[PDB]
């Protein structure tokens, strides 16, 4: 399963992703078969968008966290009056 | 060889010191007794006031006079008297030669502040001055970087979470319920007994007593049925006239305020629940430390028995997956103050003081520019 | 008669569909005893429900059931309801449809409860579940636009384009009333004010409701705040003492615009309802932007629409042109559009009666309604 995705309206965005799924099926007559697959087809596919959307629901607080925070761990902006303040606290181990 | 001055003022002792020490070289109570009768014998002294341990030697024809109430400082006049007996009577040192380290509760009025700054620098003219929160200190000199911060003395009870050296402000939290409002408590208690406190000098009889005799139960319910059933928990003290009391479920009651605010009609929670609530208005992810760092700090954090009892109920309150460990160091007494010698010893902190030039040019409003 | 109900996290305003304003405001709260009661001859209850509550704080605790646009409290609630339907309307729910109100972006459950209470133990003909902000653009005479709508729990941004909502750009900021009066509790102590009860927390709100302003330049206002006190102003308290705040007047609303002063990371309102826009196809984006609706009692503030104007503007295009409508009755436009979809002629045929929800469940809110 692949999606592709490019969004450049202003700036510049794009998102490739893809999914391998194995599974197994019984085999019977044709028509019992087909609708074996399209229902492996149906619960494969859905549980792929869902995912995609829970992923995009917690980017901004487990993996886009670990690469800038959007604020800090003080909840505050930085005070630049007092930077000293923010260094002298990890000099005593 | 300018060395810092340490000066922890609270709201019941004074605790004082030289920078780098490990041990606060004057502690005395934060007290002004004035004469209440009526000098009969001439050729004496007879001074006007009476400051620290001679207001507490003659206190029973003094009446006693606290300048900080609730972390505020309201009497001005005696707190001069207090910072002068401290640097000329207790210290014997000049300030003009030493740069001095203050201390200060949390959630405190900028006015305080700024007066402090004021009187420091054009009373007992100083060449620097700092001012720092009491928490932050605590876990100077506990040897950590993250946990969270009980600090109860005798006016204010504070929380303060810390993470890797920076001071959470959002989850800071302040009760004015300390070991004054228990003093009060008890000396209410203890009428039922028949027992009568009223004077500012049975205060301090009251306080001594709450010191020698109260303890923290582990289950309050099944410590006074077993007071109720037998007569085994009772203990006696000796008043200064010779007069013997006796107090048997007294003891636990009047610390259970600190767990139960309601006893004195107070509505808000417990210090484990404020603890609980000042971890849970931090970030998730670090929550795991700061329920394994649990520090308390402070002289009314001495009951002998509050850190099962604060386990019990933070373990309750917390998720069951939750390691809890509450730190009790031994000298938690006097922990401010050596935090604060820790802080005022250190080459990056030279550079963070606030210098007397900055003073004349800046006015008593840089204390909120340079102290958090 | 239809009965269009607005459960707000702070005020429950509910009346008569068909009138023009509500016939019952009142404070969700409900109290209970915190003394020791001494007196016999008198009527000694348990439990006091809204402005009873709010003339008898002293010696109470309040709880409000709604925290944070969810219901918290479920016994709370049914008291609410209970003292709305019978005390302040006068009414008898068996007679008459319910209309409910729901903020979006909510979990399920919440209306699978609601329903379930409102057909079991308030038994109603029939009932119905609305969203605020589409009603409050119904009110506004308009069909078209991007609603704001900030009350005591929740702050929203849902933008409509032909009476249906836009749900991939619906906004949620967690940041309300109640958040404000919290922080100006917290920022009242560094002029030496100590309010800590439930009691005092409601005069806080009165202060914030009486005094507080939202700056234009927030910069230039404390600068000019800390060259002289013309800007400081006096409060009189319930016992007597008078306050006097300076610049905690435009401070305490600037955490709509700058939510980090209470330590939330979101973005402000002005961000908020730029994003909303902005996720919206281009060829309704014009639209949007010219019908900015704002609702709700935290919208009140004396000095908001300007604000909010110049930090659009500021956001939006230069080509771009920008118009933000502040009804003077938004305090209460969740109620005026419920009502006028509630005496709507088509509207009688949408509503959830029992017998659907009998044949169906505490689910059918999920397919029937929206
Ligand atoms: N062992 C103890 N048990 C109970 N209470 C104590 C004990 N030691 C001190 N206290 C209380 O602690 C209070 C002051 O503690 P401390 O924090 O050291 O001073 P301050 O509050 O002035 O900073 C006193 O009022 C006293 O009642
Ligand atoms: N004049 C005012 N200025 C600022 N805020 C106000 C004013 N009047 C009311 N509010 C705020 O509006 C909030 C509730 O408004 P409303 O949206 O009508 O109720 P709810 O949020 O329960 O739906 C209250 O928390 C109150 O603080
Ligand atoms: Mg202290
Ligand atoms: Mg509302």
């Amino acid at each position: 399963l692949k999606i592709q995705v490019h969004y450049y309206e202003d700036g510049n965005v794009q998102l490739v992703s893809h999914k391998d799924v194995q599974d197994s099926l019984t085999v019977s007559n044709e028509a019992q078969t087909a609708k074996e697959f399209i229902k492996i087809i149906e619960n494969a596919e859905n549980e792929y968008q869902t995912a995609i959307s829970e992923n995009y629901q917690t980017m901004s607080d487990t993996t886009f966290k670990a690469l800038r925070r959007q604020l800090p761990v003080t909840r505050t902006k930085i005070d630049w009056n007092k930077i000293l303040s923010y260094k002298i606290g990890k000099e005593m181990q | 060889e300018t060395t810092a001055l340490v000066c922890d003022n609270g709201s019941g002792l004074v605790k004082a010191g030289f920078a780098g020490d490990d041990a606060p070289r004057a502690v005395f109570p934060s007290i002004v007794g004035r004469p209440r009768h009526q000098g009969v014998m001439v050729g004496m002294g007879q001074k006007d006031s009476y400051v620290g341990d001679e207001a507490q030697s003659k206190r029973g024809i003094l009446t006693l006079k606290y300048p900080i109430e609730h972390g505020i400082i309201t009497n001005w006049d005696d707190m001069e008297k207090i910072w002068h007996h401290t640097f000329y009577n207790e210290l014997r040192v000049a300030p003009e030669e030493h740069p001095t380290l203050l201390t200060e509760a949390p959630l405190n009025p900028k006015a305080n502040r700024e007066k402090m700054t004021q009187i420091m620098f054009e009373t007992f003219n100083v060449p620097a001055m700092y001012v720092a929160i009491q928490a932050v200190l605590s876990l100077y000199a506990s040897g950590r970087t993250t946990g969270i911060v009980l600090d109860s003395g005798d006016g204010v009870t504070h929380n303060v979470p810390i993470y890797e050296g920076y001071a959470l402000p959002h989850a800071i939290m302040r009760l004015d319920l300390a070991g004054r409002d228990l003093t009060d408590y008890l000396m209410k208690i203890l009428t039922e007994r028949g027992y009568s406190f009223v004077t500012t000098a049975e205060r301090e009889i009251v306080r001594d007593i709450k010191e020698k005799l109260c303890y923290v139960a582990l289950d309050f319910e099944n410590e006074m049925a077993t007071a109720a059933s037998s007569s085994s928990l009772e203990k006696s003290y000796e008043l200064p006239d010779g007069q013997v009391i006796t107090i048997g479920n007294e003891r636990f009651r009047c610390p259970e305020t600190l767990f139960q605010p309601s006893f004195i009609g107070m509505e808000s929670a417990g210090i484990h629940e404020t603890t609980y609530n000042s971890i849970m208005k931090c970030d998730i992810d670090i929550r795991k430390d700061l329920y394994a760092n649990n520090v308390m700090s402070g002289g009314t954090t001495m009951y002998p028995g509050i850190a099962d009892r604060m386990q019990k109920e933070i373990t309750a309150l917390a998720p069951s997956t939750m390691k809890i460990k509450i730190i009790a160091p031994p000298e938690r007494k006097y922990s401010v103050w050596i935090g604060g010698s820790i802080l005022a010893s250190l080459s990056t902190f030279q550079q963070m003081w606030i210098t007397k030039q900055e003073y004349d040019e800046a006015g008593p409003s840089i204390v909120h520019r340079k102290c958090f």
